[PDB]
This record gives C-alpha cells, structure tokens and sequence, in this order.
C-alpha cells in the first residue's frame, strides 16, 4: 500500500528560456510579446482619420484641382498619406513652416472651411478670373488652387490693394496666402503694371513686408517664376490685414478651426477601414492588452512598447516530463 | 531545482494526473487513482495569475504618436530624435527580455516549492505510520483504506494507529 | 509561503515576542518565556538594511533642468521633448513599480527561509532527545531546564539523553 | 512535557504592501520608497535664491519696462521665476527675436551686473534722446519707455547718420539689446526721423545685420499701428560692437556684464518664494529627499528623484503579520 | 538562503581544487578530496548561461551620439543633453541592480547545489551512518572505496551492513 | 569511516556586491564593465574616417589655403577635427546651416570633387585672377579659397552674368558659393563697378536673392567687409543657376557625392590608425562584447551602454571560505 507525491505533465511542446537554461520544455506558458496586426488603418479615439489618398496637405489646404473630392470631415483623430500622394504645391516654390503646419493640423477637433474673401465681392479693381496656369491643370484645362485667387491686374491698372478679415468665429481661423515671384521683369508687368512693387501681411502677433525676387529659375512644370506660401492661425477676436501692389495670391477660404495635440502622420498604402483602434501602426492597428509590441516602432495612441524581440514567453505552468 | 523536488528525488511527472499542478497516486486494496491537491493547485494559480497580470497591468502608457516629420535641413533634429526612440528600444527590449528570463527561474522554483511543501506536509504527518521510498513515495506500515487516504490529503490524519 | 515555514507548519507569529524577528518560546519547570535569536535576527536587519540601502544608493542622477521653453514655431520639438520626458516617465515608472513587487516577493521568502532553517538547526541538534509536534515544537523525552535551553540556543547542544 | 518553540514577530501594525504572488500583504514593518512630499515653497537651489520678477516677465524685465522698476538688485540667481499672470514685458507692440533663447541663457546666472553702455547725456549730441516716449508703455500716467532702450528720433527736421561703437572692457560676457522701429505711415517715418529711405546695422565680430524698416499699418495692439521689434547679442571680451543708422534705430543705453552657468531653467507659479535650502525644485515647492522616486512633479530642477506616475511604493522590510 | 554554505557546512576546502562542490572521504585505504563530476559541471553549464544572457540579450543600434548646435540653439542643445543624462540614469541604475540581484542569487543558488548534494546522499545511507552534523556522515559499516562509489554515482544500492 | 560532503574554495581575493550583503568574497567572477579603451582612432566599418588635423570642415570644404594637403579620400565612416584646429573661413563671415553642412558630411559613401565652373573658360567678361586678399594667406602671398573664385570687375566693367550647372553626375552635387560685403561704397564700385547689385542663385528647390550689406564691421583678420558662404545640394539631373551684377564669390570646385546617415564628429586630439573598431570614442576604439562601458558617453558605432559605475562584477562561482 504506497501513496506517492508528484506533479503534471502533457503534451505541450512550448519552449521558454530562463537565466539559467535554455530551451525548458513547460506545461503552460503565455506571450507577452504582441507581434499581431489588423493590417488596417482604423479610427483612433472614436474618429477616423483624415486620408488624402492621391494628395499631400500641401496640395488638399491650397486647394491644388485634384485634391477636389469632398466638402471634408469636420474632424479627424490623425492624417494619412500615401508614399505616392505627388499632387500639391503644383506652381513650383517654397511652403513655408510646411512641417510646423503639418504637425497643428495632424488632428482637428473641429474644422470647417469658409470664404473668408468672397470672389465676387472682394476684389473690385482687379482681375481675379485671369489667375490660372497651365502648371495647375483640371482636365485640360488651365486652373489654379480652389481655396487662393491669383490676382492680376485689371486693363493696364494694379491700385494698391488692402483687405481685412476680423475673426468672427469662436475658434482660430488658418489663414494662408501666396507671393509670386515672375521670372522677367516683363511678366512683371504684363501680370501687375507696376514694376517696383510690395506685399505687406500683418495681425496682431504676425507681421512680414514681401519684397518679388524677380530672376529666372531652372523650368519645374513649365514656371520659371516661383510662388512661396504663406501660413498663419488668427486668434479669435483678431484681424488680419493684407496689402499689396501685386504679386499677393490673395486668400479665398480659409479654415475655422480647433485643434487637439497628441497626433501625427503616417505615410502608408495601408487601406483605410471602419474600425476602432487604441493604437495604430503604418502597417496597421494593434488590439493587444501585452506590453510590448515588435510590428512597428512609430505608433499613434496608447501603445505597448516596441521592442526588438522576436519571442517573449513567459512560463506559468512547471517543466514537462513523459 | 532549486529546492531539489520536481526533476530532483522526483524524477517525472504524471501526464495522468490532467486535474491539477500537484497530486497524489494511492495504491491500496480498493484500486489505484490520481488526485490533484484542490487547495494547494488553486493556489498556486490564483497567486502565478497574478503575477502574469502584474508583469502587464503595471505597464501603463501614454496617449503619444511617436514619428516626427523633419526638412531637409533638419537632419540634426532627425537623427536627435532617431537617438531617442533607438533608446527606448534598446532599454525596453532588455528590460523585457531580462524580465521573462528572471520571471521564469523564479515561477520553475515556485512550483518546485509547492511540490517540495506538499510532500513535507505529508511526511511530517505520518512519521511512523509509513516509510520513505525516497521517490515522493510513502510506504504504509498501517493498512490505509480509501477514507484513509482523505485523512492525509485533507491533512486531517490521525495518529495513533501504530503497528509494525 | 516558498519555504513553507511561514504561514506554513508554523501557521502563526507571536506578537508576544517583541525583541526580534525569530525566536523561540520555552516551557519548562521553572516558567515560560518568549526569546528573539540574537545572531539570527541581527544577519536579517543587517542585510535587509543592505537591500534597502542598495535599491536607493544605486540610483545617482545628474544635475538638470527638465523643462523646456518653445515658442508657437516650435511645436513639434515642443513635442518631442514632451516625448522624451513621457518616455521617461513610462520606463521609470514601470520600473520602479515592478522592483518592488519583485524585491518584496523575495523578501517574505528570505524571512520563510531564515524561520525554516532556525528550525533544521535545532531539529538536527536534537534528534532523539526530543520529538517534533509538527508545529514548529519540540517535546523534549529528556527534562530541560532554563541553563539547558541555553545549550539549545547557542547551538551547543549535548546528547547524553535516553 | 518540557519544550520550546521556534517562532517569529507579530504587532499591531496594518501597513500593507504588494509582491509579484500577491497583493495586499500585512507585514510588520516597511519603508517608503516614494516621495510624495513637498513644502509648497520656491526655495534657493544650490546656495543662491531665484531671481523673481513676479510683476514682469523675462521681456519686460531686461528691455526695462517702467512697471519692472523695483528689481534688479542681484548679481547672480540659480533660476527664475515668472508668475503665470505676470504680464508685463515688452509694452510697445513688436518681435522679440530669439527671445526663448535669450530666456534660457539668462535663466542661471554667475555674475550679473547692469551699465550704462551708452551714456545718455553725452553719447547722443545730434539727436533727441527725451522726445522717445510712449502712451503705449505708461508709468503712473505718464507716457514712458524701456529703461534700457532709448527712443532717438530727429532733432528739429534733422537726423544725421550716427555711428556709436561700444568696445567690451569688462571681464565678462556683455549682454547688448537694442530695438528697430517700424512706423505705421511713411508720414509718421518722416515726423520721426526726417529721412524717408532708412537702415541700421549693427555689426561685431561675430553678429552682422542691416535693417530696413517696413512702414505699414498693423492692427492695433496697445494704441500702436506701428511696430518695434527687439534684438539681442552677447559680445566677447575684448570684442567691440559698433551701431549705425539714419533712423528708426532704438540704441541702447544700459547693457549687461554677465557671467552664466548652464544648468538651469525658469519657473512659471505662483508659488510664494522662501529663504530656504533645497536640492531639488518644482513649480508647486521643493523636495528634501533621500528617496529615487516622486510623484509631485514632472518638470524638476535640481539634482532630483526620477518622476513617476506610482501612487505608492512602499516596500517591505519586515515579515508576514499574524495575530 | 538554504542554510548550507557558511551555514551548517561552516567552511570550504582549498584542498578541492577539481570543482566547485565535492566529498572528503576518509577510511582504512588513506584521505582524499574529489569533486562530484556531474554536480560541478551543471552548475557551469548553468552560470555561464547566465552571464551570457546577460550579456548577450544587449543588442545594440549602430548610432552616432553626440550632435552640433550653434549658440542660437542651446535650447535643444540641452534637450538632447536631457535625452544624454536620461539614459546615462536609467542605464546606471539598471546595470547596478542588475548586479546586486543576480549575484544575490547565485550565492543561494550554489547554497542550494551544496544542500542538494548533501540531501542526496543522507537520503541514501539512511540507517548505514549518521549525521556528524557538519555536512559529515559517519558510517555504521566498514566503507572501502569502491563503496565510496557507490555513494558518488548514487548507485549506493545495497545497504548491507 | 566518514564521508563528508563540502564546496570548493581558493586563494580568489575577488569581492561582489549583493542586495543583501556588500564586499562579498567569491571564488569566480567576470566584469560585465568594460573599462578599458585602446587609446586610438581606428576606422569604423571598414573604413577610415577623414582627418582634416589643422582645418575644420569649414575650411576643408570652401578650400582654405591651408587644408592643400588632405582628403586623398573618396569615403569616410567618420570624420576628426582637432581641437586646435583653427583654419576655416580666413575670410571674415557667416557659413550658413552650417552644422547642418557637417552632419551630412559626417559620413559618406562616395566624394569626388570636380571643376564644376572651370576657371579659364567660364569666366570671359570677369577679372578671375585678382581675386586674392592678406586674410587668406598661403606662404607670404595672398591667396585666397581654392573651390571658389572671386570675381572682380575687369577694367571698369561688370557685365551681368549668368552661368549655370547641370548635374550629369549619378549622385548629388555640393555646391557651395559666397557673397561678399564690402565695408564701404567706395570698396564696392572699386571691386564690382555697379554701385546697386544682386546675386540670385536658383535650382529647382532653392532660390535666394542676395542684396550686399554695405557697411563697416569691426576689423577681423584685418577685414572690415564680411562674406557669407552658402551651400545647396543639386539632385541629379536637375540645374542650378548663378546671376549676379557683382559681390558674387562664384564656385569652381564643387563634389559629386553620395551620403550614408548615422554616423558624426568627433572633435579630439587621439591619433588615427590603421586598426579594426565596432565601436569608437574621442578617447579611442572599444572592442568589447560587454553591455556596458564607462569609458565615453558619446560613441560612434555598434556600442555598449555607457553607465557611470565605476566597477560591475558578476558573481560566478560561491562564497570563499
Ligand atoms: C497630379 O499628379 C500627377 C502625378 O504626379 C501629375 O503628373 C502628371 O500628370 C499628367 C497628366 O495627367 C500625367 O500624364 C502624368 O502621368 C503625371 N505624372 C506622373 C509621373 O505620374 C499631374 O500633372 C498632377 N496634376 C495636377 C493638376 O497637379
Ligand atoms: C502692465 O500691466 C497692466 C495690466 O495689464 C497694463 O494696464 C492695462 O492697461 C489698460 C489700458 O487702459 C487698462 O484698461 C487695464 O485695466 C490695464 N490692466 C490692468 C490689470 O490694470 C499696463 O499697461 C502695463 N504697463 C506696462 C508698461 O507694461
Ligand atoms: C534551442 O536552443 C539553441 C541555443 O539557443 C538555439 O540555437 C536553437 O534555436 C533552439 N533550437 C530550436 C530547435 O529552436
Ligand atoms: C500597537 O498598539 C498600541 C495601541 O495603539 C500602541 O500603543 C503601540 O504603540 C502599538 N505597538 C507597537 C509596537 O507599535
Ligand atoms: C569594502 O568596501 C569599501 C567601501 O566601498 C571599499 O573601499 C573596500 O575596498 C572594500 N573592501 C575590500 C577589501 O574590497
């Protein structure tokens, strides 16, 4: 009559390392290592996020003609752009600050676009039909972006310009503008009358006179002139004030708008899909309660740490005998 | 192990034994059998579950989007920030490997001791009444009926029986 | 827990005993008694010192000043700086939380295995002269008085007895 | 019937503590690893107290606005310290350029010590150095200006080209801020200095810039549809800095031989400031502390414990607690 | 922490120079150290392991620390010193603690390879010999040395006394 | 007959800290700090880094009389400057982004330096030999950068002119120019007759007008003028053009070239060798395979973690008795 004391054992065949040994055989054990992806890109609080498919935020808040979809989401939790998105700033020149308004309109709490200078109304004494470049085109035809006009003179007369907008809305107002800089002394002319000529923005905290560079530049999409752009957020209450004696690509819509930090971009060919997610990767979500993570380094939301490990089990059960 | 139970004077396991981590085999006149110990198993779970929940609850993280956009004329700021998230990779990837290496010597010695207590239990119960094997193994002196058997599990073993 | 001492045959602790962390309580004919181990309880305060003393002393930091100042331009190495510091933050902060979870479990399992091995001591001291209970007691077959129990406690334990 | 027992420590305590097995673990004794503590004071840093402009901030302070009249009395300070309402600084509407810069260089300071690097009776013979006053930065009702900055404009329908050089002769850094004004009207130009078509430049060793006033109406800020922005350099011993212009040009007239220390920052709270030591400093008071970790703040200043979002850490020294 | 080493086996043997654990036998064919082959070598196996865990699981990026800034950028200049010093912390105090707690460990763990080792063979010449209580055992019967043998490879089979 | 069982000890002196016990004695151990550097600058993936010794990269690059002797280089993994290496920008002025110029040449893959504007047949309406001054000085002579000329008028005269570049080279092009400013009007129209003059230089992606500050600067190295230096980086098949009515310092040498990101500079006086090194200090070379090292915190390469402990020994063996 024997009682014997002993312990478990089955047919598992998981492997765990430990400080000592390696390659120990357990009866149970658990992954703490998330290495599992939707390969999807989904919404991120409770939001889906901004795609631009075909364009890039400079082309989709210029207004370039091919960025025309949709009266855009008044909302988006992060920006996504694709590797190939080519259409933006399409007359050549310098965005400036592009990265610093990239990073403010990553994710918008709420966000609707309006006609801060109405076409119709506006502008009086100039030309504000005539503005269109075979370097903007929209089937074949010569256009421009949606949301600037290019002003050019009206008749052989370019009066000095000066426009206001005073910030009625409750929210900061993105407001953005373009200097054009013709490659002749003679386009000069021929677009705005005067030859020595200035563009003066300013607000309350911004302030900046623009002089033409007038010079040619190496042919980028058939312009040897350049056109730089120009940004800045109107704090409510505030007004901004804009005067020129030519060369100012004048404002048309721009954005009333609340932003909420903490997001970003990212640039992947991903599908977009309707999902929720507490954090995304450029190769897709990520629904995991784990610690770590090793499908991608550059995440957005509340995330498991990424880590360079291939496998991490850990043991619960006790070593497996036959 | 390291308290010298399980792969020690207790070679193998038992893959009979399906209903817990630790048990027992009787053999008596009235058959064979495993029984897994019901109190010192639940144990051992409750306390090991906590453990794998603790290693994942205390990993609380912020809301951030890692991935910052950088000019041409900003490599500096670019490679700054590629120095700062190749640092938490390489912080995070050791901690995490070193933690599970520690973790798993220590939850192997966790069952070794549960199993090395068990048996303790039970010999310091019947000192004469039984002899050791040297196998996890008790050899009855006195007669031990299935009733008998609840007495040493339960850990509710009279003594006074004493015979040859 | 681990070593099956604590909470384990020795299903208690006495509150009676004040003077140290292990100890013995004797029942003789000239009275009764509670009696930290001296030597015994002194090696645990000295190395669990130690052990505190090692979780603080470790940690040497730098002079610095956390805290950035950027201007409206500025806000994305405005937040990369708010990323560092909550990178920081996450690292030290699960760190620290699990040290202690960690360092406490062996703890309790250093003082398991220091009240298991008092009792191998004794037990292995006296091997016929006494029998053990099973709850951490020993009835002694030969009669021991107060100047006995020394011999005990000081591990210098005779065996003449029947 | 004679025996002994083998036993361990019990009392009365109730400190519980958490292991990787267990949570909520009577022990007998324990000691806290984080410090959740502090003294609700801005206290000295190393040995030196804060500079504190309480009223001002940074701007305001060093441009010498007449509200920030009541302080510049130290010569060193460990960091500083701005309230978060403290709104005085640069009173005339305008540009600080670099000013996060000059806000972190100035924030701990060895030496510091202010001169009248362009003395204003005799620096200035061929302009007006008293008409440079403003409704836009007021001292008990009067119109008034920097205290460090000097406003010349014409004297009587002429502006000469001036050209004044300063040579640094002191032994240390010497902090030099001076202004450029944008009037709002080519009318307003010439009213204040004669010559329609301006520049200033100021050059040394190692700055060089000229200037050219933009003349346009601003929306107005403070009464002013013009504008005036503030720029700054450090120039080395031995070095000489040398300012030109035919108008527009706010000289300056108190400069700064400053030694600094890097190391430190600035401090935004209302938390009152103490004569008190401590070795580690947040906006909500200081830590005196042996322990790695606090809870109390992020953003510290000193040689500190590692910030963290833990509640409790309290570890365990002694052993199980029984009755 | 098993009560062993500097425990109820006081001291250790300079004269066993083969391994790290052993036995000191001592009868009518003369004296002798010799360590116990298999419970040395598993011990090596095992403490190497660990030092290389150790060391091995650091696997590193290729990086060039340290960036430029000129004296308008002192601002991210001591950011990137704060990323510096951060590391520098976090390292520090990993590395030390790292050391602190392992060697904790392997001092127990050669603790309880000595206890084991003792509790092998004590479980195996039961009645044969009793415990001096030094980590000795005195044996009731005469012991030759190819009953020593038999008490090393564990293959004491036979107790005859 | 007795049989006892026991442990092994030694003469071993070696101590190891404990959570619980300090200066412990132990029969083995091994150091998992590495402490010991070889005091050398040794190349780092296979390749040597680019010793500029008495020239900083400033004047390595615009071509400092002085830096004649150095880059027989076409690659480097990293590059040294000593720290009393002085001679850059003889000529008194500001080099733009340029700590963002020494990043990205931190390292590179391939660097050929070509002629890009030849001196004798590009420049026909300017003087190109008069371009010389005391502030850059090769043996006595006054001399001046060697990848740039500076025009002057030719007799009374400077015509506008206008040359451009097209980069028929597979990689990118550096190229670096300056603007010179005179210290007074007269200096102006004796160097560039015009006395109202612009330089505009313009590729695809850069395009800058440059006005002449006219003014007396402080004497540096006898200059009361400045001169800035500018760079750009010309995408392979793409034009950058020049066009200037004076004060424009013109390229002559430019450098076709191909960058890899990750690696920097560093800035000491340990000598260069011909050795073998994953893992490079100011200090010298690491060969380790330890995770941790207190030799330097800024490392180049494939390093172990720099800590401040002075010493981390890991227990191996037992107590030694
Ligand atoms: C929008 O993006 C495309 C793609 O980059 C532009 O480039 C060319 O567009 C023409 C006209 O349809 C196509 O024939 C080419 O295939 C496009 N180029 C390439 C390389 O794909 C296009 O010009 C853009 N249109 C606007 C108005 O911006
Ligand atoms: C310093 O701060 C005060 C307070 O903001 C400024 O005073 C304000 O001026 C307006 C104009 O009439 C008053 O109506 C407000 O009531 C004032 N604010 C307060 C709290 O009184 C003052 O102009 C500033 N002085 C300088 C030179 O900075
Ligand atoms: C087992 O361990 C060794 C040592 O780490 C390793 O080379 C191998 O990958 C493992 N074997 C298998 C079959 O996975
Ligand atoms: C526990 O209880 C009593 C009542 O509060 C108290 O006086 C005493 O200090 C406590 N015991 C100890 C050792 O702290
Ligand atoms: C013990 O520690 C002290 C203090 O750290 C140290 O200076 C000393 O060298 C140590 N003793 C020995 C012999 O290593």
């Amino acid at each position: 009559d024997t009682l014997c004391i002993g312990y478990h054992a089955n047919n598992s065949t998981d492997t765990v390392d430990t400080v000592l040994e390696k390659n120990v055989t357990v009866t149970h054990s658990v992954n703490l290592l998330e290495d599992k992806h939707n390969g999807k890109l989904c919404k991120l609080r409770g939001v889906a996020p901004l795609h631009l498919g075909k364009c890039n935020i400079a082309g989709w808040i210029l207004g370039n003609p091919e960025c025309e979809s949709l009266s855009t989401a008044s909302s988006w939790s992060y920006i996504v752009e694709t590797p190939s998105s080519d259409n933006g700033t399409c007359y050549p020149g310098d965005f400036i600050d592009y990265e610093e308004l990239r990073e403010q309109l990553s994710s918008v709490s709420s966000f609707e676009r309006f006609e801060i200078f109405p076409k119709t109304s506006s502008w009086p004494n100039h030309d504000s039909n005539k503005g269109v470049t075979a370097a903007c085109p929209h089937a074949g035809a010569k256009s421009f972006y949606k949301n600037l006009i290019w002003l050019v003179k009206k008749g052989n007369s370019y009066p000095k310009l000066s426009k206001s907008y005073i910030n009625d809305k409750g929210k900061e107002v993105l407001v953005l503008w373009g200097i054009h800089h013709p490659s002749t002394s003679a386009d000069q002319q021929s677009l705005y009358q005067n030859a020595d000529t200035y563009v003066f923005v300013g607000s309350s905290r911004y302030s900046k006179k623009f002089k033409p560079e007038i010079a040619i530049r190496p042919k980028v999409r058939e312009q040897e002139g350049r056109m730089n752009y120009y940004w800045t957020l109107v704090e409510p209450g505030d007004k901004i004030t804009f005067e020129a004696t030519g060369n100012l690509v004048v404002p048309r819509y721009a954005f009333a708008m609340e932003r909420n930090a903490g997001s970003g971009i990212i640039i992947s060919d991903t599908p977009v899909h309707d999902c929720n997610t507490t954090c995304q990767t450029p190769k897709g979500a990520i629904n995991t309660s784990l610690p770590f993570q090793n499908i991608h380094p550059i995440t957005i939301g509340k995330c498991p740490k990424y880590v360079k490990s291939t496998k991490l089990r850990l043991a619960t059960g006790l070593r497996n005998i036959p | 192990g390291l308290f010298g139970a399980i792969a020690g004077f207790i070679e193998g396991g038992w893959t009979g034994m399906v209903d817990g981590w630790y048990g027992y085999h009787h053999q008596n006149e009235q058959g064979s059998g495993y029984a897994a110990d019901l109190k010192s198993t639940q144990n051992a779970i409750d306390e090991i579950t906590n453990k794998v929940n603790s290693v994942i609850e205390k990993m609380n993280t912020q809301f951030t989007a890692v991935g910052k956009e950088f000019n041409h004329l900003e490599k500096r700021i670019e490679n700054l920030n590629k120095k700062v998230d190749d640092g938490f990779l390489d912080i995070w990837t050791y901690n995490a490997e070193l933690l599970v290496l520690l973790e798993n010597e220590r939850t192997l010695d966790y069952h070794d001791s549960n199993v090395k207590n068990l048996y303790e239990k039970v010999r310091s119960q019947l000192k004469n009444n039984a002899k050791e094997i040297g196998n996890g193994c008790f050899e009855f002196y006195h007669k031990c009926d299935n009733t008998c058997m609840e007495s040493v599990k339960n850990g509710t073993y009279d003594y006074p029986k004493y015979s040859e």
